[PDB]
């Protein structure tokens, strides 16, 4: 009626299959699944915005619902701000799989 | 329609196997008996020459050009009638 | 029997633009009818109205082959 | 049967540089080589076959 | 180093040599049809055949091998064998319509009437209805498979999909069985013609299908799929399901009500 | 890896504005001619 | 969305903030410039003092400029602004384009 | 500093537009085409029969 | 002030009526003495000045609006150059009408259109409005 | 858009050339059909 | 390298750079074929004394300027370089599979050139309508390389069509909704599922055609039974579909450069421009019998396809009019792809218009079959079409490249193409009111002014396409490289630089949701 | 010297559009005006009179007299 | 038939035909209004330095810009559809006639009471009588009464044409093993030309169709005389 012999994902899954599912299961995301969640945006709470390297482009949109995007890129230093709205991000820099 | 049947608790493997086994391969099983059965040469009707069937507008790629790719001659008459 | 043939009026049951049917179907009671005369020795000119509408309606050449077929034993309609 | 797929993951993340396609070892090339010259032997003999079939044969 | 979960593919040789397939082949029926030959043709099925399995060797070497499926990337395969489907029943769509026009206002040339004068149609409650049985039967195994597969059944997952490509041969050996009894062809007016080429390129839907399921057989006798992992066996079952629905269709239109 | 740049991501040389131009002339130049050529060929097979 | 009134106190408050920055500056006069209208003296009034409280003299004279522009082929309007913004210009020192001959193409 | 439109553009319009209206009026009326305008007004009709 | 590819992804200066205060300065790199201006710029602005009010101008900005909004002479070049191209075409078509084109049919000779106008006048062609309706059948002429 | 200076400019002369390279090599060939239409018509 | 880079390409913009080469020299052969066609009428009498030939002429200029020259550019060329960069995305979803659809297109290329080649080519129309394009008509290979032409192109449309698609919905980043993307990228999806659903049935239908042709099946041939008619209902359940398969990614490019040089961040009314293409995409499936209003169709059938065809300038109205409203209020830049635009909103209005006076199948009884029908798909089709494809190049020319135009130039190219397309086309409406036939290799005499005048306009569009070569090869010549491009905030596809890296977002944009 | 008076600041381009819809909705009927009477009325008007008094055996007859038929000499 | 620069349609020689010239005078001056109120606005967007760039609502002229269409929309379908059916209704012809095509001529049978045929070829350039038009002219024309319905009735007996004449407002394809119907009534004696209207191969130029319009007693005679 029953019975095995088929792997399952834990014992077979490679690569970056593998690299997704065991982040999952720490709750991370390094490669970028999901949308972040906004911050206030202010000054003293910025967005932060991880990145591998100096610079990461940013879409900001600026209110629900808003149709058009609004692109910039995020350089690691101050805090820059949303060209349309002045909502606040900071680029956090480095590094990735050990 | 449910069908006539009952089962919904969950449709998983086994039940799956149990319509395979208890279901589909016995219609299969009927219905190679009915056919297999119901079959026996039916006897061949006149040739009759009509200009709707039988069409030849240009030669087929194969063999004499005038038969058809899975040509039977028990039953499959040429434009000018059943083979020799 | 009440004549004076222009010809073939408006036949409701062939209101469109394609009268290939209405050709067809005069052309069928035409023949059938005169099968159904010849045969029980009565006579062909009860015939005449469908042999007037299709002759006016059909292409000469569709009635010279389907005579032919029916010569020739291979006309597809029933007659 | 047994499950050999953990040797097949080791040949194919093998840091060699090789494409995909080509991975497997010598075989992929010889069924490259053999695919690529049918193709390109058969596209060069329908480019005659028009050649022939652009021109009258009285 | 990417940061997302999409598949940037290795530069490949197969849309080019699958490309030059297509010239070869298309090329080689124009020299069947009108050279009275076959050797462009023969060299064109054999690139062709040459190109799919090493591009969907590729494939599995990808996925079971590298682990370039992400779920974002199955998801996109999913949207993909979706939409290619789609395109196939409307490929069909073109050739119910074809038989509707056809049988629904008969022409003079057919005797007016369907099935035309002169056609003895198959009857629909013998070979016909065995061959709907048979696929019927065979979506209820493939779903048997299915359901041993995500349950981590290796025997009965086998079992299954070993009974549904034997339904499929099956069904392939009886159709080409009736082809040869029918007593109409494909050159016996629009009768011929529409049952021969619906039907024939359904014949042909269910080889394919047939192939697509015995690559997962011998993908599920080496342990490519995990109990949670397996798309290319859904992929294969879906259009299985297909092949199925347009064999319904073609059984209710053709050999039922056309009969 | 493959050459970035401008005049790098295109499968001619920008390299030589001359024989840029002998480039782009024998290629727009053959699309132009092609259908002359097969109107010629027509009417030369009778 | 509100009266006139009400719309060129939100951009008067705008501009009168003590500490408003450069970039807070470039924002709102770009923003502004994006409206149909040519903005009122009082709102031109205190970007022209944040600009003192920035140490900006040439953001002040391209205020000038823009203002000149949003009026588009209605010639009355500039000076109409300039008379109305006189007591500002020489109060914080500000000269007109014109006076700079920056008019000139 | 003049760019090209400050130095040759009164050239580029006077003498493009000269030499686009000769060269279409001489091509229009000088070398045998035949525009086939309305006879009304213009031909005298004469028996044909 | 030298521009340069690898800058792409920074902020820029740009002239423009409806950005009227762009991200950056046009001059970054100040000279000494224009950074002594920068200081006098904390002090009364009516101690500066017009040349170092313009030249604060010149520091912040490239172009004034009266000349970022200036006209040009393009129009002349584009307009005569488009005829100067039209004008070549005919000169094609005239290659062409000497080259390529044979004599056109005998039914365009004077004689035979003066038979045709007569006779689709005789046929009435276009009686209401299009052709005849213009030939005055009493006095025998065009309609005036 | 803004761009840097040429770096391999085209002066009015190579322009000529460029330009009246481009229209032989679609005019010549054309011409020389077309010329010969008869010779082909007559064949 | 060359090679690996060039032939085996998985690189959308690599791929794109393919497509726009193999389409601007499949313009070259649409372009010298149009201008055979208007020899031939540019006196009266023949020219090519066979009109076998002029047919096979007509024939092929019309499959090579929509097959060859409008999609690949488009959707091939725009839609693989732009889409992508436009939603953030590595690459297509199945970047291997979008390098198949573009080599499948010099062999549909080479099927075609064979077709003409071969026996006397096939002179059918680009219709291809039984019985003249059967195999007593039209003996021989020519017609069946055709077919075999479309069958290669369908099938690289078709795999196009579903890894646009599957792009489009699977790899946007998290945050974006499909209300969030750019205009073009919804412009190229709905083609797309156009393209998905139309095809196979135009595949179908051929599929026929080569069966009656060399299998003895009878579909379309009244002998066995069937209806030269079935095959123009299936021709044009695919024909309809396609026009706005042709025109729909010209729309997402022009909504593109009106909002660019109006110097908005956005287009006029986003969602009225989403429901506006879904509803002419939706539309476009159920009028193609207005192909058909002179086969002899019932009195009902006509006065639906009327009624259905007229809606279709609704929701097309809503897009010319949101073009204006964009323009309206901005700081209007007359770069030359501005010109392309502001042209091609009113060469594609008039072209509509016309179609909406042929959707009377009153008046189209009069004018079907004749030069008014080939007037209207000049407008709307040719200049439409065509001016969308140069605004595009012309404006993006600079990021796929690296280099910039000179604007004079472009400015002049565009003042010469627009006089040669309005000289050539429009005393064509006066040719079809009047009576002239299309598919016509002579014309009664009374048509010679009109049929003259219009075979010297197609001699200035010549001279623009001459130049635009020299313009295109004056921008590689000088290598003046970007430094700098305006509103990039809002045009993503420019952020990377001109030319972006061969990989671009290898690492994703980052947007919030909040 | 005298202060200028303050002019409308507000809503220029609105009004400027304003405007001009509506002069283009004027020209519009001005055109259908002139468009009824200079064709759609004329060409009605050339019917109805060419047909009032309009004899078509007398046309013919002209016709038979100048030769154009085959059937009528 | 057509005559040199003609901007508009053959004048109409059938009620029908008439019809259809008013609506397409109104329908076009619909479209000259529509084409150049665009045409206008572009020019007036374009002409001045006043900007608005902000976010604009769409929600108010959106109506405004679908209305106003269907309003127009319908104004042009309701006499357009009103055409349509007047077309179609029964007619009561006192005369059927036939034409078949073929490549590359048409033949004609009148086959109401004798057995009338005959085929209809152009006259060849070379062979023209003086004055008559090129491409246009028959050998045997189809001679018929005018005042009086007639029924055509069209199809081919090679590949598709289709039977037009353009000043009666007519052409319907002619389809092998189709039937097509349409109805013909000349208000005037006189000529009346057309050329075939569907692509069929290398002669398509070169089979036109001319109508003879006579009285009903010389069509008789012209009957009888081509028995
Ligand atoms: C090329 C050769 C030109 C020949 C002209 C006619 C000769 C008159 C002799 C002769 C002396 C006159 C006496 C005869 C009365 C004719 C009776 C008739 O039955 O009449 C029926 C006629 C009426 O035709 C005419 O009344 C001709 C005028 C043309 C319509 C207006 C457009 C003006 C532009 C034309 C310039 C050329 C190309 C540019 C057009 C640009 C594309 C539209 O035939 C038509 O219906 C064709 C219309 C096609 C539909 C297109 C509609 C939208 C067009 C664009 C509007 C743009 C707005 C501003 C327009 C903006 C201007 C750029
Ligand atoms: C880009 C390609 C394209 C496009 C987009 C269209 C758009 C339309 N076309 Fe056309 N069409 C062709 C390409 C195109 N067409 C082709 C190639 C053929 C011929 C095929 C052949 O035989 O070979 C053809 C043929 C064709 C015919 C067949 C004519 C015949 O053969 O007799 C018809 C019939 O109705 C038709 C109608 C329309 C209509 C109503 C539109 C509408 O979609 C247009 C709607 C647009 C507008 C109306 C203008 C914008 C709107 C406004 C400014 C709002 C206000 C307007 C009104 C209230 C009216 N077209
Ligand atoms: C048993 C299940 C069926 C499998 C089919 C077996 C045969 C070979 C392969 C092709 C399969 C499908 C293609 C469908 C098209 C043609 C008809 C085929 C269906 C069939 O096989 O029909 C047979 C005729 O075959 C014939 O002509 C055969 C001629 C073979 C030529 C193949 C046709 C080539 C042209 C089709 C190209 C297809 C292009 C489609 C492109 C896809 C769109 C992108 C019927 O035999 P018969 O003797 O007439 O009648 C029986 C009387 N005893
Ligand atoms: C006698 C032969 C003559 C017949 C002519 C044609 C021949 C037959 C072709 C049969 C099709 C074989 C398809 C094999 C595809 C195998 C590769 C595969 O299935 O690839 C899978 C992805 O699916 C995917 O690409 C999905 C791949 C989609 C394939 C779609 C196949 C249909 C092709 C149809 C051709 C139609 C032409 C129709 C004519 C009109 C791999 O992912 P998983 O399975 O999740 O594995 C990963 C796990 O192991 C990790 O844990
Ligand atoms: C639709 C597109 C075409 C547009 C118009 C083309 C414009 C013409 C460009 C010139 O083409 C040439 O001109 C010739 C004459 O002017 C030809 O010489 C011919 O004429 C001679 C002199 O009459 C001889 O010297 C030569 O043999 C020769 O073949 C000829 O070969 C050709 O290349
Ligand atoms: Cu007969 Cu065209
Ligand atoms: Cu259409
Ligand atoms: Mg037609
Ligand atoms: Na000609
Ligand atoms: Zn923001």
């Amino acid at each position: 009626a029953s019975g095995g012999g088929v792997p399952t994902d834990e014992e077979q899954a490679t690569g970056l299959e593998r690299e997704v599912m065991l982040a999952a299961r720490k709750g991370q995301d390094p490669y970028n699944i999901l949308a972040p969640k906004a911050t206030s945006g202010t000054k003293e709470d910025p967005n932060l915005v991880p990145s591998i390297t100096n610079k990461r482009i940013v879409g900001c949109i600026c209110e629900e619902d808003n149709s058009t995007v609004i692109w910039f890129w995020l350089h690691k230093g101050e805090a820059q701000r949303c060209p349309s709205c002045g909502t606040h991000y900071k680029l956090v820099p480095h590094q990735l799989a050990h | 329609a449910s069908a006539a049947k009952g089962d919904h608790g969950g449709t998983g493997a086994r039940t799956w196997r149990f319509l395979t086994f208890g279901l589909a391969l016995p219609s299969v099983a009927l219905c190679t008996l009915n056919s297999w059965l119901h079959s026996g040469h039916r006897e061949r009707p006149a040739f009759i020459p009509y200009h709707h069937l039988r069409i030849r507008t240009k030669p087929f790629s194969w063999g004499d050009g005038n038969h058809t790719f899975f040509h039977n001659p028990r039953v499959n008459p040429l434009p000018t009638g059943y083979e020799k | 029997k009440i004549k004076n043939y222009q010809t073939a009026p408006f036949d409701s049951r062939f209101p469109n633009q394609n009268q290939t049917r209405n050709c067809w179907q005069n052309y069928l009671d035409f023949h059938r009818c005169e099968k159904a005369m010849t045969a029980k020795g009565g006579d062909v000119s009860v015939c005449e109205w469908y042999r007037r509408v299709y002759k006016s309606l059909c292409p000469i050449s569709w009635v010279s082959t389907w005579d032919d077929r029916r010569a020739e034993g291979t006309f597809p309609g029933k007659i | 049967f047994e499950n050999r797929v953990a040797e097949k993951q080791k040949l194919f993340q093998e840091d060699n540089g090789l494409p995909v396609h080509l991975k497997g070892g010598a075989t992929d090339n010889i069924l490259y080589r053999v695919t690529m010259t049918l193709c390109l032997g058969g596209t060069l003999y329908s480019l005659y076959c028009l050649g022939w079939a652009s021109f009258p044969h009285k | 180093h990417q940061t997302h979960a999409y598949h940037m593919v290795n530069p490949s040789p197969w849309p080019l040599t699958g490309a030059l397939s297509a010239l070869l082949m298309t090329s080689g029926l124009t020299m069947w049809f009108h050279f009275n030959s076959m050797t462009l043709l023969m060299i064109g099925l054999t690139t062709n055949m040459l190109t799919m399995y090493q591009w969907w060797r590729d494939v599995i070497r990808e996925s079971t091998f590298q682990g370039h499926h992400t779920p974002a990337v199955q998801k996109g395969l999913r949207y993909g064998m979706i939409l290619f489907i789609i395109s196939e029943v409307l490929f069909f769509t073109g050739f119910f319509w074809a038989f509707y026009h056809s049988s629904l206002a008969p022409t003079p040339e057919l005797g007016g009437c369907w099935p035309p004068t002169g056609i003895h149609p198959l009857n629909p409650l013998e070979v016909p209805l065995l061959n709907t049985s048979v696929l019927l039967a065979s979506g209820v195994s493939i779903t048997w498979a299915h359901h041993s597969l995500m349950e981590g059944d290796r025997k009965h997952m086998l079992q299954a999909l070993f009974i549904t490509i034997t339904l499929g041969v099956y069904f392939t050996l009886l159709q080409a069985s009736e082809y040869y009894e029918a007593p109409f062809t494909i050159s016996d007016g629009v009768y011929g013609s529409t049952f021969f080429v619906a039907t024939g390129f359904h014949g042909l839907h269910v080889i394919i299908g047939s192939t697509f399921l015995i690559v997962c057989f011998f993908r599920q006798l080496k342990f490519h799929f995990t109990s949670n992992h397996h798309f290319g066996f859904e992929a294969a079952a879906w259009y299985w399901h297909f092949v199925d629905v347009v064999w319904l269709f073609l059984y209710v239109s053709i050999y039922w009500w056309g009969s | 890896h493959y050459e970035e740049g401008p005049g790098k991501n295109i499968p001619f040389s920008v390299e030589n504005k001359w024989r840029l131009l002998a480039m782009m002339t024998l290629f727009f130049g053959s699309g132009f001619a092609a259908p002359f050529f097969i109107v010629r060929h027509q009417l030369l097979k009778k | 969305h509100e009266t006139d009134e009400e719309f060129d106190a939100r951009w008067v408050t705008y501009f009168n903030k003590p500490d408003i920055d450069a970039w807070e500056l470039r924002k709102g006069m770009n923003t502004l410039v994006g409206y149909d209208l040519v903005p009122e003296p009082k709102i031109i009034d205190a970007a022209l003092r944040a600009c003192r409280r920035l140490n900006d003299f040439a953001s002040a004279v391209r205020i000038l400029e823009v203002v000149k522009d949003k009026a588009g082929p209605h010639k009355e309007i500039y000076p109409y602004v300039i008379q109305e913004l006189r007591p500002t210009l020489n109060e914080l020192g500000i000269s007109t384009p014109e006076e700079l001959g920056l008019d000139k193409v | 500093a003049p760019d090209f439109h400050d130095k040759y553009g009164n050239a580029v319009l006077a003498s493009g537009a000269t030499f686009c209206v000769a060269v279409w009026v001489y091509m229009a009326t000088q070398i045998g085409i035949e525009w086939n305008p309305s006879p009304v007004g213009r031909v005298t009709p004469k028996e044909w029969r | 002030s030298v521009v340069k590819s690898e800058d792409y992804a920074l902020p820029s200066y740009v002239d423009r009526r409806d950005y009227p205060l762009p991200d950056v300065a046009h001059v970054k790199n100040l000279s000494a003495s224009q950074k002594a201006l920068k200081e006098k710029e904390k002090a009364s602005w009516s101690s500066l000045s017009i040349d170092e009010k313009v030249e604060l101008y010149r520091l912040k900005f490239k172009e004034s609006f009266a000349e970022m909004n200036r006209s040009t002479n393009e129009w002349k070049t584009v307009v005569g150059a488009a005829m100067f191209f039209i004008g070549f075409t005919a000169l094609l078509l005239i290659w062409e009408k000497h080259y390529v084109y044979g004599p056109i049919p005998h039914t365009f000779e004077e004689e035979w259109v003066a038979k045709q106008t007569k006779r689709m006048l005789d046929m009435k062609v276009a009686p209401i409005q299009g052709f005849s309706a213009k030939w005055d059948y009493d006095k025998n002429e065009w309609k005036k | 858009i803004t761009a840097k200076p040429a770096k391999t400019p085209t002066s009015p002369k190579e322009q000529a050339i460029g330009l009246s390279v481009t229209f032989l090599s679609f005019l010549l060939p054309a011409g020389w059909v077309l010329y010969h239409l008869d010779n082909y018509k007559k064949s | 390298m060359f090679i690996n880079r060039w032939l085996f390409s998985t690189n959308h913009k690599d791929i794109g750079t393919l497509y726009l080469l193999f389409g601007a020299w499949a313009g070259m052969v649409g372009t010298a074929l149009s201008l055979l066609i208007r020899a031939e009428l540019g006196q009266p009498g023949t020219l090519l004394g066979d009109d076998q030939i002029y047919n096979v002429v007509v024939t092929a200029h019309a499959f090579v300027m929509i097959f060859f020259m409008v999609m690949p550019i488009m959707i091939g060329g725009f839609g693989n370089w732009l889409v992508p960069l436009m939603i953030g995305a590595p690459d297509m979803a199945f970047p291997r599979m979008n390098n198949m659809s573009f080599w499948l297109l010099p062999p549909s290329f080479l099927l075609l050139l064979a077709s003409s080649m071969v026996e006397a080519g096939a002179g059918t129309g680009w219709t291809v309508y039984p019985p003249l394009a059967g195999n007593l008509a039209h003996a021989g290979a020519s017609v069946d390389l055709t077919i075999f032409s479309l069958h290669l192109a369908g099938v690289s449309s078709i795999l196009g069509a579903i890894n646009f698609i599957t792009t489009i919905i699977n790899m946007k980043p998290p945050a974006m909704s499909q209300y969030q993307t750019p205009l073009f990228v919804w412009s190229v999806m709905i083609t797309a599922v156009l393209l998905l659903l139309s095809l196979p049935v135009l595949a179908a239908g051929i599929t026929m055609l080569l069966t009656d042709r060399n299998l003895n099946t009878t579909f379309f041939d009244p002998a066995g039974g069937g209806d030269p008619i079935l095959y123009q209902h299936l021709f044009w359940f695919f024909g309809h579909p396609e026009v706005y398969i042709l025109i729909l990614p010209g729309f997402g490019m022009i909504s593109h450069i009106v909002t660019y040089y109006s110097g908005k961040k956005e287009p006029f009314g986003y969602m009225g421009m989403v429901w506006a293409m879904m509803s002419i995409g939706f539309l476009g499936f159920i009028v193609w019998a207005h192909h058909m209003f002179t086969v002899g169709m019932d009195v009902d059938t006509r006065a639906y396809f009327t009624s259905a065809t007229m809606i279709i300038a609704i929701p097309t109205g809503v897009k010319v009019f949101s073009w204006l409203a964009t323009l309206h209020g901005g700081n209007i830049k007359w770069s030359p792809a501005m010109m392309w635009a502001l042209g091609f909103i009113f060469l594609f209005t008039v072209g509509g218009l016309t179609g909406i006076v042929l959707a009377n199948s009153s008046l189209d009884i009069v004018l079907h079959d004749t030069y008014y029908v080939v007037a209207h798909f000049h407008y709307v089709l040719s200049m439409g079409a065509v001016f969308a494809i140069m605004g595009g190049f012309v404006h993006w020319f600079p990021l796929f490249s690296g280099y910039t135009l000179n604007d004079t130039w472009a400015k002049i190219h565009f003042a010469i193409m627009f006089v040669g397309v309005n000289m050539t086309f429009f005393p064509q409406h006066f040719l079809g009111l009047s009576g002239m036939p299309r598919r016509y290799s002579d014309y009664p005499d009374a048509y010679t002014m009109w049929n003259t005048i219009s075979s010297m306009g197609s001699f200035i569009s010549l001279t623009a396409v001459m130049l635009m070569v020299f313009i295109i090869w004056e921008a590689f010549a000088s290598k003046r490289e970007v430094l700098t491009v305006d509103l990039t905030t809002t045009n993503l596809e420019w952020l990377n630089g001109c030319p972006p890296p061969y990989h671009t977002f290898e690492e994703p944009t980052y947007v919030n949701l909040k | 010297s005298t202060a200028l008076a303050k002019p409308q600041m507000r809503g220029l381009l609105a009004r400027r559009l304003r405007f001009h819809i509506v002069g283009a909705f004027m020209v519009s009927l001005g055109f259908a005006t002139f468009y009824k009477f200079a064709v759609a009325e004329k060409r009605k008007k050339a019917y109805a009179d060419f047909y009032r008094n309009y004899d078509s055996m007398k046309d013919f007859e002209e016709m038979r007299k100048a030769g154009i038929f085959q059937s009528a000499k | 038939m057509a005559y040199p620069m003609q901007l508009g349609f053959q004048d109409a020689t059938s009620p029908i035909m008439e019809e259809l010239l008013h609506f397409h005078d109104h329908t076009l001056m619909i479209v000259f209004l529509i084409s150049s109120l665009v045409l206008y606005i572009i020019s007036l967007m374009l002409t001045t330095k006043l900007t608005h760039t902000s976010t604009m609502d769409a929600q108010e002229v959106e109506t405004i810009w679908t209305i106003l269409p269907a309003i127009i929309l319908i104004l042009i379908a309701l006499p357009s559809l009103r055409i349509l059916y007047m077309m179609d209704e029964i007619n009561n012809p006192s005369l059927t006639v036939k034409t078949m095509g073929h490549q590359w001529y048409w033949s004609y049978e009148y086959t109401d009471y004798e057995d009338l045929s005959f085929d209809s070829y152009m006259i060849p350039t070379s062979e023209l009588k003086p004055g008559e038009l090129r491409l246009l002219e028959v050998d045997n024309r189809v001679v018929l009464p005018m005042e009086m319905t007639i029924r055509m009735l069209v199809s081919s007996e090679d590949v598709l044409h289709s039977w037009a004449v353009p000043s009666l407002g007519l052409k319907t394809d002619a389809i092998p093993g189709r039937l097509n119907q349409t109805t013909l009534m000349s208000s005037r004696p006189g000529l009346y030309y057309g050329q075939c209207s569907e692509i069929c191969g290398s002669n398509h130029s070169f089979m036109p169709i001319v109508l003879e319009l006579v009285p009903l007693k010389y069509f008789e005679k012209w009957s009888a005389s081509m028995l």
